[PDB]
This record gives C-alpha cells, structure tokens and sequence, in this order.
C-alpha cells in the first residue's frame, strides 16, 4: 500500500538478515507496477499477470535485500545452490511473485563497497521461511575449537566488494518478493 | 578427507579474485600512464598477492594427496601444493637472485664501439639489428657478427658455470632429476586410463616427428644458396654450407630479411590493401567493428558493453609516457581490456584479429574455479589465436569485405610468392628450435662437460642446421647465451610445438566448413559448425587432460606433421622442378677459411728420448707468440713496413691429441682481413732456425706440411 | 705618401665600427638566450665580418711600409698588413683545419671504464676530476692517473706529430724561423731610441728571472712532502720527489687542493662573511651598488646609465638555456654589459669587483682609433683586474663597509693560515709554466727529434719542478697533450708574466697611498694619487710601446721579481723555522718502483763470434714473451693457479746500448699490484735454460744481476 | 615669429644641406623660450640672456640639422673639428646663438636608421655660410678615376646608423642657430 515507497528507499539489508514489513487495509490494484522502465525481471507464478485484482488484502508482506547479477536463478522455488539453503528458502507452493532490478549508481563506490555480508557455511540446510543471525566459529571436522579461528575453524560471514568496472554478472542487484495468501 | 580441502579451496577462491582483481588494476593503471607515484602504487599491491600466495602455499600442506579421488580437486590441490624455488638455503637464494640480476643487465646495456673511430659506441637494439638486416656489405656484416659475441658472449661465461649448477640443486630438491625434467614436467598426465603421457615420451616424440621435415628442408636450402650465389661470389661455394652471417640477424631464428633477394618473380606485387584503407576514410574504431562482425559470423557471442569504452584503442593525443604493445588484458571479474596505439594499415588490421582471438578465449573459461583459468597448455593459446589472423588475409575474404574491387583476378604467381614468403618464416625456424633445446636438454642431463660445449655446439650445428662459422671460436667464449631466452632463463620448446597444433587445428576446421580447393585459400566465415566444434573445446580450460582436449576438435591423441606438409604441396612441387640442376644437400667439410691456413705436426718422445716435457696450452701460447714475431720480422726486413701483429692474431683449429693442428693469420685489427699463405711460406722459411731452437726440435720433429726444407 | 694611408685609414674605421657592432650583439643575443635560430642569425653575421677583414687585409698590401714615419699610422698599418695562415696551399690548410678538429673533438669526448664492471665509463669534467681532487685512496688515484693517459693520451701522438710540421711551415713563409718566434711576437718594439726589446731577450729575462724563486719553492717543497708522510705512510721517502698522482688534480698545475692537508693551525677558520650576507638581507643589486662605490672612491668615472638596465645581472626566473660564464662585454659605441648569475656568496661579492676591473678599464681607451684598443700586451689586461679583487678582500675594508662587527680583532696565527692559502696557489704554478713553455719552444725550433719527446720531459720533470711519475712511459704516450692549451692551440707563457706584473702594480700604488705595515694589508681605498696614477697608463692602450706604458707607473723598464719576494716575507721567516730538522732539496735517483725491479745484461759478442744479430725492438717482444710464459708456468706448477698473464705486464726502464736494462712484473688487469722480487726470483731460477735457448746464450752472456747460478 | 612651430616638426635635415627659413614683421620676445624643461644647450655670445628685447625684427633666419652627441663642441665659432670646415662652417663675430637638443625617440628605429648623411672629404675647407650639394668620386692622390670607384676614389657621403642601445655620446641630437644682424 505503501509499497510505492519501499521500491523508493536509502539502503536495503543483506541476506541474512531483511527487513518484514506488513501490508492491510488499502486499496492497490498493482497496475501502475509491473508497467515501467527500471524493471528488469517480473517472474510469478501462483497469480497471472493483470490477475491479481481479485480478494489480496489478507496479510501480505514485502522484503528487500540486495544480491550479485548472476544469482537471481537461485531465488525461484526449486533451482538448489548456493544461497537456497544458507541465507533464503522459498518453497515450491506459496510463491506470490519475485521481482529484481539493478541498482549500480546507489551502490558501488569506487573504493569498493563492504556494507552487504552473506552466510557461507551451516550444519544443515535451512528450513522454509526461516532465519538466522548467530555468529560462531565453523567446527569442520572433528576437534574443539573456541575462538582461535586457526584451523579446520574460520568464520563464515564475508564482504562482497563493489566496483564501478565490474561485469554484467558481478554487480549489485536488489530483490523484493510478494506473499500472497488466504484467510 | 575431502570435506576439508572442499571447503578450504571454497575459502581460497573467494580471497584470490579479490586480491588478484587490485593487484592487476595496479598494473593496469602504470601502464596506461606513466609516471612516479603509480610505480609504488602497484609495487606494493603486487608484493601483497606475493605474500598471501605464499602464506597459503605453505599452509596447504596439511593435507595428504593420495587420499583424494575427486579429479577436479587433486589437480587444484596438484596445483597449489608446489614448492617452488624456496627449498634452499637463504644465502644460496641469494646468489642465485645476484647472478640472474647481473645476466639481465649485462645483456640489457651492452656496447661495442668501432676499431677506426673509437668514440662511437653502439647497443643491440637501436643499430646493430639495422647493420644485420639492411646491409649488403660483406666486410661490415662480419664485423658486427664477431664483436657482439667477442665483447659480450664473453662476460657472461663464468656466470651460466654457475647458474647450470644451482638449479640443478633446486630441481633435485623437489624429486625430479634435473632441470631439464623439470621443464618437461607440463605436457604430463596420469589416471585417465587411455590418455596417459609421460616425460620421458616428449623427447622420443619430438625427435620422430623432426625427421619428416628434412625432405622440405633440404629442397629449400640448396633453392636459398643457389640464389645468395649471386649476390656474394666468390664467397659460397656450391657444395657446401651457408657462412652464419649472411642470414638475416644476429643468430639466423628467421630468415624473413632474405625474401628481397629471393622473390621468384621481382615484376608482380603481393596484394596490399593500404591505400584503399585511406581513401575510403577508415579510422580505428570501424576495423575493431569488423572484427567484432567476423568473430559473430561463426557463432560467438558479442562483446560485453564494458570493452568499449574502459579499454585504449589509440595513443594520446598529448605526448603521453604510456608504453604500447599490443595485449589483451584479463583483469578478472568480467573484465577485458585491449592496448594498443591503432595505425592505419593493413598490419593493424590482422593484428586486431589476433589480439581478439585471446579475448574470445579468455571469455569462455570464466566459469571454472580460480586455479583452473589457463591454456590447456603452453601451445593452445598462440595457435588459437593465429588461426584467425591466418584466415583472415585471404583475397576471398578481403574482397568480400570491400577492400578489393571484384576486377581483381587470381594468377598462380601471386599463389607461389605468398607460398614462399611464408615458408622462409614458418620452415626457417624448426631446426634451429630443435637444436637448441636438445643442446640445453644434453648440457643440464649432464652428457656434456664444461670443456665441450662450444665444440658440440658447432658440431650439432653443421650436422643438424646446416650453417658453419667464419672464424674458430674456442673453449673461452659461449655463443647460445647472446639470446634472449637463454640469458634470461626461460623455456623454447613451445614455439615447436605451436607450430604443428596450428596447422592441425587449421585443417580439422577446414572439413567442417566444406572446402573444396587448396588448404592455403581455406575460410571459415559464415561457419556454424566449425565455430560450435571450437567452443566445445575453448570452455574446457585445464580441468582435463591436454591429450583429451585435442582429441575433441581433430580426432586423434597426439601432435601429427602430414597437415603441416599438405599446406606446402604447391611449393614442394616446384621446388622439386626448380632444384634439377644443383646438388641438394651439403657436406660437412668445406670451412670459409680452410685454404689460406697451414697443418703443423709435432713429435717430442722420437726428439727428446725420456725427458719431453708435457704439452699443455702454455705451450700453445709461447707457439703463437713466436709465430707473431717471425711475421713481424719478415715484414720488416722485406717490405720495409712496421706494422704490429700480436698474440692474438694468429688463430688456432683442430687440436688433437699427437700434437697436430691448423693455424691462419690475421691484420691486426681486422678480423676481414687475411694475410695469404705464401707470404706466410716465405716469412716461416727465413726464421725457422729460431722457432727450432725455442723448443729444442730438430726440422724432423716439426714439421710444417707443404714447406720442404731445402738448406 | 701618407696622405693616401690617413684617408684609407679614415674609411676603414668607419666601416669596422657598424659591423664589429652587428657582430657582437648577435652574439649577445645568442648567449643570453639559447635556441635553434639565434645560432643561425649569428653565424652569418660573423661571417660576413672575417669576410670584410680578409678582404680590407688584402687589399692595405698597396702602401710600402718603410716610407711612413708618424707612428701610429706605422703601427695601424703594421697591425693590418698581416697576412696569417692564408699563405699555405689550399688542401694543406684543410689538412690544418681537420687536424685541429679532430684534436678538439677527441679531448671534448673521451671515455674509461672501470675493469670491474666494465659497462660504467667516465668522462673528464664530470667524475675524473672529482675522484682526483676529493679521493684519499692511493689505489684509485694511481688507476685514474694512469689510464686517462693510456687510453687518450696515445690517440694524440699520430697527430701532433704532423701538426708541428704544419705549423712550421706556415711560420717560415712569414719571415720567422719557427712557430715559438711568431708566437714571441707581441713582446717586440721597434725605433724609440732608449725603449727597444728583440724577440730573443725574453728567453733570457726569463731564464734569469726564474733562478730567484728557487730558495723559496724549495722550503714549500720540502714543508709539503714532510706533511705528506703522514697521509700515505710508507710511499713517500723522506729525500725523495713527490709522486705525480698526488697534488690534487690530472696535472699538478695548482697545489690549491691540498689545503685540507696543510693548515698550520686548524682550530682557527679562516674569515668568510657570509651569514652576515643573509641576516641584513643581502640581494643582487647591493653588491654591484658596493663595487661601484669603491671604484668612485679612488677618483674614476660613474657607471653609464645604460649599463643598469640592458645588462643581466641575474639567472632568469624560468628554467632558460642561458650559458652562465661570468664576463664582462664591451660591444662598441659605448656600450659595455656585464653577464653572470649573481648568487649571495663572498666568492661572487669578489668575483664582481675582478669582473667591473675590465669595464672600468675598457671605458678608458675609447678615445682611440679602432684597431688600436686592447691591453698593452697579454698581460696587462688581467693584472689590472686582479689587484682590485687582492685589495677587496682584506679585513680593514670588510670592517669598514659593515660585514665585520668592529669586535673583531686580528691574530698572526690567522695571517700565516691566508699567507699559506695563498703561496699554495701563486708559488706553485710557475715551475711548471716555465717548464711546460720550455719544453714547447726546444720542440718546435728542432733541438729535440722526434723519439726523445717523453724523455726530455720527464727529466726536465724531476729536474725543475721536482715530481716523478709512478709508472715507466715508454715512447708511445704523448703526456703534454693531455692538457687543454697544448691540444687547443693557445699560448702558455702570459701566466708568468701576468704573476709578475700584478706585484709590481701592487707595490707601486701602495706607496702614493701612504701605506706603513706589510705589503699584504694594504689598501687603496679613500684615495686620489693612486688613482691618477693609475688612470695616466689606462688610457693609453696599444698605441705606446708597453716597456714605456709600464714606467709611467712603477719607475723601471723590465719586469722584477723583488716586489713578489717582499709580498712573501713573514711566511719565509716561518717555512725556514719549521724546516730546521728535515731536508731541504730533492735527489733525482729515486723512484716509486725501484725496489721490485731486476736487471738484465746481455753480451752478443762474445757469444756467438761475428755471427751476432742486431738487437732491435722485436727481440724487446720476444724477451717480454718469454718472460710471461715463465711467469704462467711457475703459478701453474707451485701455486695451483691459473693466473693469464700477457706481454704487456712486463715494464722495462733504462735502455742502453751495451744491452742493459731494468724490469717489473704487474697483476693482469690491476696497475697497482706488484709481483714481489722473491717471486719473480723463484720462477726465473725455474726456466733459465728455455730463455737461454731461445737466444743462444750460455748462462755467461745474459746475466740476471742478483740471482747467481749454481746448477 | 612661428618658431614656436619650427622646434616642432617631423624630420630635419641633414648637414650637407639644411633649410632656410625667414623670419619677419613679428613681435618675439623671447621669454617663453630659453625657459622650458626639454633644452639642454643654449649657448649665446653676441647677446646677453634677457638683452634680446631690443632691435632685433631685421633680417632674421633659422636652419635645423640632426648631428650626434659629440660633435655639438664643433659647432661653436673656432674650435677646428671635422665638421667645422666641411659640412658647416660659423664665423667668429656675426652668431645669434645656438640651440640644441636630444631626440632619440623622434629617430633610432631599432633596426638602425639610414635617413641622414654628412661629407667627409673635399679639396678645400669651407668659407664661411657656404654650401654644397655635388657628388662625385674623390680623385686622391694622382691618378685619373672616372666612376671607377675602385682605388684611390671613393664616394665621400656616408651613413650615421642609430639604435636606440647606443650611449650618451652617440645619440642623435637636433640643432638650430638664430642669427641677429642689424640693417
């Protein structure tokens, strides 16, 4: 409803950890959207385009977070890799809809930008909608280690790096996805 | 286990993109534009990969190789694991960076100055290769062949003595047998079961295919001395070899420089597309534009909308230290960059081309981990490039493109000398490439001593090459470190190798675009099957064995030479017509000085019973001393002249053991020059008392073979 | 008649004064600003005014000289009737003119290189001077004496040698018998009757004048070799020379570098005003302001006016290719510039008063014809300039302009320290200017052939100046070429009578100013008798006899040397108090080498009946051979070396002809290094019977003296 | 009577031909001149400064010619000098005064000016007031010379030269005689 604005902001946050943000009481017919010039991927699934006029304002949600140009494949329901069982889970039923789009000139200075970070290493997969922002050292393998960070034990949060000379696979894009469900 | 060195490689790949993306860019940035703040700028940040590359060299040690069945990550690790040079001592480092250094320089500044005028000094680039390929004087040619090596070669002989040793050390620290087997250590694989190749089977492999090239070789050598027979008389005789300075540079690597005097018609210009490329207004950015058109006809993608406008396609406008030879650049994270300072020639035009053909290469391997973005190997890279720029150029397509009018017919003429004036720079460099690297190979094994090389080197070249020196270097000087690749320590069997996957790549596209006539007017614009045949082995890299690569685009499993021989076909059958007359082939007897020297025996036990002393070269030096003085008293007494000969006047060949050996004189500083033998019969005929005397011989011990002793 | 002569004279001077003009100031413009068409605006317009010169020359050749008795029309005529160097044929001026480039050019432009690393090679100005005049290092000192000589000194002979004869020739077609009697030409008048001079007195007015200095030089001598023996112990004996490569540059002409070594007292510095230059904030222009102040002082004209603002006092703010060589400019028309780049030193607060000398002195003749405004002769020009720059410098008139605070008080230790300072640069270049000239006027009027130059001079070496040579030089070298007058063609023999001249000014003008201490306080500041004096003989210039110009000063007709004695007293009375232990004097036995060396006598005779050969200088080679060779085999077979030695490591002194002579061995490459004589020694008793052989003697005829046989 | 312009021109002429200008029926008084800022020789015999008040209006003259510095001593009666007895000659008793001034900026072109000339020789000295203008070859000594030019026979008209470098002595000066006589 006011979504208009949230595709209107300053910063998003990374990918393990965005921002869950409710929606009610409104009106929105979605056609100003999904009909403009700064779009570069509209992929839906559960509702057809210009189909989703009908009973929608029942607890819808948005989140925003921001990815590198040649990872948009993995959000889709299905399609395992590497931030599908890390960082984001979608499962294949409930999908409103994705949307992406680039966004190089608000990101990546010169020097390079380490404001976004992203999960790297678990003990399992994650389960649908879920999260987590705990920070421990990585036991790989079989040997106690507490906060040496040596061996066989590193951290496992890591900077992205933006630069303005990147290809068209490594810059910063940004992501919103919609929720659509029944009372 | 393999879960840790996965997840250690998944840490490491994601460090070095970053570090080698700045370390590059550094680099990038001095080379565009020179200055004094940008050199410590990248100094710096390339000391830093430096450091972490070894910091994580040492740590990957931790884990156990046999252990890993995951082919990807044994060769990641394979890769990573290596040692290096940092197995010795830290002083023995040392001297080895000290010596390396001081050959550097040495080669880098080097100077001779003439005898006449001796306030004039000129280097090697700037001056010495004009004397070598624009001359025509016999007597200058020499004279420059000599000094460089008499004033240079020289110095850099007691250094290689040592620089052979060390790094000898250092392979055998690492379990290989020497240095040679350690450079043959890349055209090797293991467990693959069917594509296997060893290090020992390069050399038996490069020695079986060489023997195909000689028919082509020799036919071509007696056609270049029968046609220098007539700009240098007198000077070559017909059954013999070519003196090494008349060549075409300082070593003979190509014989390009020779083509004005061997065109086998002088009336009929090759084609040249110059002054079309002028009067139809073509700036730099329309011929980048055609070959970015080219490479989409075959079913390549385009470029990436960030190579237009980051790389340099010309100078500076404002005089601008920047430094330009044309590369490629691959910065990392999808990036491509070009450099160069684009003219308005036909030149440019193919080097473009060759220049693009490493970018499309680049381009295709970027989805492999970091370690694993390379050639398949040393040879993949320049031919892919090459065969490209060598179908690029043929008037089929040059006319297509609108550089040459349609009135433009074929005659076979033009056919013979584009043929020609390819093979003098194509066939002219695999004997002296095969010679090379199998004295180096025989001198680091260990089959050589340190008082043989410059004897076997001018023994293999006469047997091999078929080119003889002008004057008789001894055990002093050392004439393969006056190259660049020696003196600088890098490798040369990769310039033999290039040349056959060139061809063979050549001709397994050619079948698949369905030509019909000769292999050399072939072409592979608007192709579809030949571009997809290549892209299914560019996007390999060297995550498969190079044997199996190969095998993807021809069809077989190792280098082959027949496609090299069918590209020269039209060539061989009128060389073999042209050649009816002469003697094809050389003999290894004939000498550029072998009729103005005199044959000296000795024999010390039948004189002096059980008291001869030892004949070591102290003897040989008081025999040359001795002959100086009779030539100077001789001209003395006679012609009433003082002129100056010394020790070093009087050359020396052929010494064996019943003390025996060939000996010539020389003007004093002009080494061109050659005092002829009867006036050396006549100055040893008046003081042969004294020599006798010097060495208590009695005129039937030495003897003098051609000079009877009469009083 | 005369009346034909004045008028010609009167249209020459007008034409002389516009071209001499134009000529000038192209080339003022040139050196005040430097580019790449000034050169060619002023070549031309000096061409044009040697064109006009040589002709007006040809052409005054109608008037008979013996008919004109007005004297200046006499002397202008006699000054323009000259014919020079255009007399010869035309090829053989060419062959002057290449001789004379080709000398100037290998002087300006020659190299060494160090035999170490061979690839680093010096030049004169920048680096030999300074490793001659700043090292403390007997080794580099000997290596850069010696081979600046070997290797530039040789290149010069083959040409003086035909430059003598030349110069000859072109002497004797003028009606003199050599070139020393043109060039003792300016030192010549004629018809006074009570003030004549001939060409041969100034030989002995020399000759007779020198024999006075000697008691002096040899008490500084011998202070300075004492003084010495504590910087090189043990090279230097205590009755001895002093070795030539340690005075303080190449030749030795000044002793000035050798001050650092010789302060009598060196805990009391030496005045030098200049911070008190940059805490009153000291610029350009004051100096200039002071200088001409003084010079208003003595009663002489103002500065012009248009001297303030066309001249350039000062280096242009821009970096601006301006040659900065301070002199003084007189163009004509009254217009007179001065040029240098005036830095905020006492050294240049004293160059401007030597430089505003020359003007004050060329704005005192203008008043006379044209051809007739120089100095009287050679040296007048520079004395004049020079005893204002003596009178400036002294404390009372430092004192009174306000650099010196009137605290300051005077103590004799400082006088003896600027006594010394400046006997060291006055006393010791006239032995080796008289010397030098000498050498020079025998050579060139025949009384020494032409192989015994470099043994005439380096017994006159030991027997004037008192200096031996390190290193025997045998009649190869050229050692007086190595300078610049001799290989430039200038003369040398105004630097001795300039030294004279100066003092006898200097006396003179300190009497009308009623002077009362020593000589070397004076000051002639806040006078007007002097300055008259002195104004009543600038105004002269050529158009007197200068035996008559110099009595109207000093009161005599020749030049003396008594006034430079009592210039020098208080450090006489000093130098012959701290020489009462050592020895005064100097033996010429002595020598560097003559402790290693061996001599050899040979008798032919004797030996081989009335069959002897003729020992000329191969038979010299053939010695040097063999002895190297015994030297190589003694290394070889005692030390277990192997050391090369050759044919030129062997040195030879002493030639005589009963055949005798003395000899040395040297390290290879190393001139410093000597093979000690009980070395040589052992490998001569060795091979003594292999050099016997070589010359058929018996052990009877050629002796070794010291080494006795006794097998 | 306009010699208030007369000091005021373009160019003059030279010394071996100058202008003669009358001057009549007038009122001079002679005060505003003698007294200026630009003069720098002003040399009067036969009348006194400030006695030229009287009967003057009789006959009066004025000629104008450019010489160099130092010759001005040349003009004054007596005192022999070159120009004295060939370009310019001056009796003893019969001169008004003389006038003369410096003007480099009028003349001296940088190049070198070539506008003005003087005799050098001549058989004779000139009489008192005279003048002469003919140019022919110098016939020194004896020998017939006829346009020759070659020896012993020279042009006698040469050039001065001036550049505005040159010192106090060899600048151009302007100079003007009056003459004062009685009917």
């Amino acid at each position: 409803c006011p979504f208009g604005e949230v595709f209107n902001a300053t910063r998003f946050a990374s990918v393990y950890a965005w921002n869950r943000k409710r929606i009610s009481n409104c009106v929105a017919d979605y056609s100003v959207l999904y009909n403009s010039a700064s779009f570069s991927t509209f992929k839906c699934y559960g509702v057809s385009p210009t189909k989703l006029n009908d009973l929608c304002f029942t607890n819808v949600y948005a989140d925003s977070f921001v990815i590198r140009g040649d990872e948009v494949r993995q959000i889709a329901p299905g399609q395992t890799g590497k931030i599908a069982d890390y960082n984001y889970k979608l499962p294949d039923d409930f999908t409103g809809c994705v949307i992406a789009w680039n966004s190089n000139n608000l990101d990546s200075k010169v020097g390079g930008n380490y404001n976004y970070l992203y999960r790297l290493f678990r003990k399992s997969n994650l389960k649908p909608f879920e999260r987590d922002i705990s920070t421990e050292i990585y036991q790989a393998g079989s040997t106690p280690c507490n906060g040496v960070e040596g061996f066989n034990c590193y951290f496992p949060l890591q900077s992205y790096g933006f630069q303005p000379t990147n290809g068209v696979g490594y810059q910063p894009y940004r992501v919103v996805v919609l929720s659509f469900e029944l009372l | 286990i393999e879960e840790q060195a996965k997840t250690f490689l998944d840490k490491f790949n994601h460090e070095a993109e970053d570090l080698f993306y700045q370390s590059s860019l550094a680099s990038w940035n001095y080379n565009t534009n020179i200055t004094e703040e940008n050199v410590q700028n990248m100094n710096n940040a390339g000391d830093k990969w430096s450091a972490f590359l070894k910091e994580q060299s040492t740590l990957a040690q931790m884990y156990p190789l046999q252990e890993i069945q995951n082919l990807t990550v044994k060769l990641q690790l394979q890769a990573l694991q290596q040692n290096g040079s940092s197995v010795l001592s830290e002083d023995k480092s040392k001297r080895l960076n000290t010596i390396l250094n001081t050959m550097s320089t040495i080669y880098s500044t080097g100077k001779v100055c003439n005898p006449d005028n001796p306030q004039e000094c000129l280097l090697l680039e700037p001056g010495l290769n004009e004397i070598m390929a624009n001359s025509l004087d016999y007597n200058e040619r020499l004279w420059a062949w000599e000094s460089w090596r008499s004033e240079v070669g020289k110095q850099l002989r007691p250094l290689y003595e040592e620089y052979v040793v060390l790094k000898n050390e250092m392979a055998r620290a690492n379990h290989y047998e020497d240095y040679g087997d350690y450079w043959r250590g890349d055209y090797e694989v293991n467990g693959v079961d069917g594509y296997d190749y060893s290090r020992g089977q390069l050399i038996e492999d490069v020695e079986h295919t060489f023997e195909e090239i000689k028919p082509l070789y020799e036919h071509l050598h007696a056609y270049v001395r029968a046609k220098l027979m007539n700009a240098y008389p007198s000077y070559i005789s017909p059954i013999g070899c070519l003196p090494a300075h008349l060549l075409g540079d300082m070593w003979g690597r190509f014989w390009t420089n020779l083509y004005s005097l061997t065109v086998p018609f002088g009336q009929k210009p090759n084609i040249d597309v110059t002054d079309a490329m002028v009067d139809q207004a073509w700036d730099a950015q329309r011929i980048f534009k055609e070959a970015e058109k080219f490479f989409v006809s075959v079913g390549l993608p385009n470029m990436t909308q960030g190579f237009w406008e980051n790389s340099m396609l010309t100078d500076p406008g404002n005089v601008q230290k920047a430094v330009c030879h044309p590369t490629a650049w691959d910065l990392g994270k999808g990036d491509f960059r070009i450099l160069m300072c684009t003219k308005v020639t036909m030149d440019d035009f193919l080097t473009a081309h060759h220049e693009m053909g490493h970018i499309q290469y680049d381009m295709a391997y970027a989805a492999q981990p970091f370690l694993l973005r390379n050639g398949a190997n040393e040879g993949f890279h320049e031919a892919v490039g090459e065969i490209m720029s060598l179908s690029a150029a043929t008037p089929k397509h040059l006319k297509s493109i609108g550089l040459l009018s349609p009135d433009f017919q074929e005659d076979n003429e033009t056919e013979i000398n584009f043929l020609l004036k390819q093979a003098l720079t194509i066939v002219g460099t695999l004997p002296f490439t095969y010679m090379l690297e199998k004295w180096r190979w025989m001198v680091f094994k260990g089959e050589i001593p340190k008082d043989q090389w410059m004897k076997k080197w001018w023994e293999m070249k006469r047997e091999i090459v078929g080119v003889v020196e002008p004057v008789p270097h001894d055990e002093t000087y050392c004439d393969p470190a006056s190259l660049f690749h020696v003196s600088n320590d890098y490798s040369f069997i990769r310039y033999y190798t290039r040349t056959l996957y060139q061809f063979q790549f050549q001709e397994a596209l050619c079948q698949a675009a369905k030509h019909e006539g000769p292999l050399h007017k072939c072409d592979i614009s608007n192709s579809t099957e030949a571009g997809q045949k290549l892209f299914n082995m560019l996007r390999l890299g060297k995550s498969e064995p190079w044997t199996l690569a190969l095998e993807n685009v021809v069809g077989a499993k190792n280098m082959n030479v027949r496609p090299l021989l069918n590209y020269f076909e039209p060539l061989f059958t009128w060389l073999k017509d042209q050649n009816k007359n002469s003697f094809v082939g050389w003999s290894t007897d004939w000498s550029p000085y072998a009729d103005q020297s005199i044959k000296v025996r000795i024999s010390l036990k039948s004189a002096l019973g059980d008291k001869a002393y030892e004949w070591n070269d102290n003897e040989m030096y008081l025999f040359r001393s001795s002959v100086a003085y009779a030539m100077r008293q001789y001209f003395l007494k006679v012609k009433n002249q003082m002129i100056l000969f010394g020790e070093e006047d009087v050359r020396v060949a052929n010494l064996k053991p019943r003390i025996s050996f060939n000996f010539f004189v020389t003007a004093p500083k002009n080494v061109s020059d050659i005092i002829p033998r009867t006036e050396v019969e006549k100055a040893i005929r008046m003081s042969r008392s004294r020599i006798n005397d010097a060495f208590r011989l009695n005129d039937n011990s030495l003897e003098f073979l051609g000079i009877q002793p009469t009083l």
